[PDB]
């Protein structure tokens, strides 16, 4: 199928820093972390099954965004 | 001086929920403040203060030579107003005028 079927392994060499929360050369995160730019070069198909992977990531970032934002400022003991 | 055990108390507010955290900083507090329990003890259980770095609360101040002869005589100024209390270096609990 390799001659018929073009799109960029590689794809797992750079994902287990987009996981993490941090960029990436083809992933990159815009408008303070709350989306995620699937490049060109990446089909129908593997897109809309990274869509669900993606999920993690953003999420993840989220609540280390919050983490490290609300560390030690918050003055109540139950949050 | 005295002023970091005001630091560490403003410091551990925000931390009084987490448990790590307050732990590491109410050991720190515990052996920092372990030197002015020494001075407390010795001057609440024989009344002599030693450490000459004015650190202390009560604060014993020396008669100048000048005035030696003066003081002698007139002992109870010496016993009245050569001691004081430090109010800078004071903590919440000792901020009571009866204590």
């Amino acid at each position: 199928i390799e001659p018929y079927y073009d799109t960029l392994q590689t794809i797992l060499t750079y994902l287990p820093y987009t996981m993490l929360g941090s960029d990436s050369k083809i992933f990159t995160f815009s408008n303070n972390y709350t989306r995620l730019e699937i490049p060109k070069d990446i089909n129908n198909s593997f897109s809309s099954l990274l869509r669900e992977v993606f999920e993690f990531a953003i999420l993840y970032k989220q609540l280390a965004i919050v983490v490290d934002r609300y560390k030690g400022t918050l003055v109540s003991a139950i949050k | 001086g005295g002023l970091l055990l005001q630091v560490i108390q403003e410091r551990m507010v925000y931390y009084k929920g987490d448990p790590t955290s307050l732990d590491f900083l109410t050991q720190l507090f515990d052996i920092v403040s372990s030197d002015y329990i020494g001075m407390l003890n010795q001057w609440l259980l024989e009344g002599v203060i030693n450490d000459p770095f004015d650190e202390f609360m009560i604060r014993e101040k020396r008669v100048p030579d000048s005035f030696m002869e003066i003081f002698q005589s007139k002992s109870e100024y010496y016993w009245n107003e050569l001691f004081l209390i430090k109010i800078d270096g004071l903590l919440n609990q000792f901020q009571n005028s009866t204590i």
